[PDB]
């Protein structure tokens, strides 16, 4: 489990968090507050995600429709070389 | 054949943090083993047979992938063009879902004064086509203002089978008024919290 | 900055099977919304506005990875060289494990005749060092043959901290015999099913 | 999700089941009966694609570590359920 911090070059995960307020999505997305956009970059074999975590969202599909969904492999928790 | 059998062997050993397969010894008596794992609830054994792991984490993952395929839809009623009628525009997400597991209509029955008299009223839901079929017939409690759930899984199923996504519901409750009760079919201000809604839960 | 914000935007939309972000409209009243999700147990609401998803599948995955960190170890007693003593050789797997969550010693008290008299007996467990410290002092039911659990989490914790992997336990029960009861310390024929054992559950 | 069946060249999973009895491991492995050795082989067009497992399932084992030690463990990413290109 490697964590990219600036100048490292090996296959690790970057970690930038996105809040739906700054995006203009906090009106149709009821919950959660934000998405953990963690991605894998670097050079090895392909630097693929190795540990994935499902995520549940609560959102407006329409003016009168609420959706509760559970997405698999939504959040990349840990990656390394393949 | 052998190169692969040895390949998965080493893989299993790496996952267990073992450099090597355990050396052959004489194990504890089987009766001793089975009895211990039973009492600790780590493993099940039945009818003089093999052992199955209780609290299998693989059975948990097999469950998490099930609810990943099951989606919940909350469809709020829109005011119909007719008396005592609700319009439901089910989200287009309902097209991706084939099998209805559960479908409920939620109505709020408002009762200002708590009656000890006339506790029972009959509420009927009518789906309108072209003709009205009985969605649900339910005798409910008229003691106090409370919610009431109407099972309509079969109807919503049949509706999705026919490729339709719209439901028009007429509601009937003759005994409601004399009980001092009224079903909320609209968002009265300060009563908008009781706006009726359809719940749909479907998979695949 | 923007090219990346748009990257996750498209990503989220592909997971939801949406070609596009929903068009802006007028949503249902919040009181209507919050009340519905509360009753369906799909969401929790905190006063002043905050919304948390009830039955978050992310919490389940966070739970599944937790029990992936935790291992259970069942260590069977080996017969000691002294009277009424058990020897425990904890698996080397216990070295990988640093924090003890739970540790239990299991003893079977055999009571051939069900007595209404002399119901209470005091059983003591002594860890032997160099000196004997009290593992557990428990008053138990002597009505009928049954298992009895002794909590020793703190001691097993202390033991693993000291880098040790061995436990020698002396067992004392003076009132046992006059109760017509006896603790099984060695697995007799057909009584091997009652062989005593230590349970260790630790993580990280 | 692609399934390798004999003649095929795209990135899919081949699956053969291994029973610990046929291997000589059914004495120290109490449970389960066998391991699902599913692995990903195949070819993805070329920033390269490695044909990596995409859906993984944890698995719990019950086994003898010693003559008097029983282990109940839960391993992550033990079974490869589905793969695709990366």
């Amino acid at each position: 489990g490697l964590e990219c911090d600036g100048k490292v070059n090996i296959c690790c995960k970057k970690q930038f968090f996105v809040s739906f307020k700054d995006i203009g999505w906090n009106d149709w997305i009821i919950a959660p507050s934000g998405y953990h956009a963690n991605y894998c970059e670097g050079e090895c074999s392909c630097c693929v995600p190795t540990k994935l975590r499902p995520m549940s969202m609560l959102y407006y599909d329409d003016g009168q429709n609420i959706i509760k969904k559970d997405i698999q492999n939504m959040i990349v928790e840990e990656c390394g070389c393949s | 054949q052998p190169e692969m059998v040895e390949a998965v062997k080493k893989h299993i050993l790496n996952m267990l943090h073992l450099k090597k397969r355990p050396d052959v010894t004489q194990p504890v008596p089987k009766a001793a083993l089975l009895n211990a794992i039973r009492k600790l609830h780590v493993g099940k054994v039945g009818e003089n047979g093999y052992v199955e792991i209780e609290d299998d984490i693989g059975r948990r993952a097999e469950m998490n992938e099930l609810m990943e395929q099951t989606s919940e839809i909350i469809t709020f009623a829109e005011s119909g063009t007719a008396r005592k009628t609700l319009h439901f525009e089910i989200s287009k997400e309902g097209s991706d879902l084939s099998v209805v597991e559960r479908a409920e209509v939620w109505l709020f029955l408002k009762v200002p004064k708590a009656n000890r008299t006339r506790t029972k009223v009959t509420i009927r839901l009518f789906q309108q086509q072209k003709s009205e079929l009985l969605l649900s017939e339910k005798v409910v409690d008229a003691r106090k203002s409370t919610w009431h759930v109407f099972p309509v899984s079969s109807s919503i199923q049949r509706l999705l089978d026919q490729g339709k996504s719209s439901l028009d519901v007429r509601i009937a409750c003759e005994q409601c008024q004399e009980s001092g009760a009224s079903l909320v079919l609209l968002g009265e201000e300060k009563e908008q919290s009781h706006r009726p809604f359809l719940m749909l839960q479907a998979r695949q």
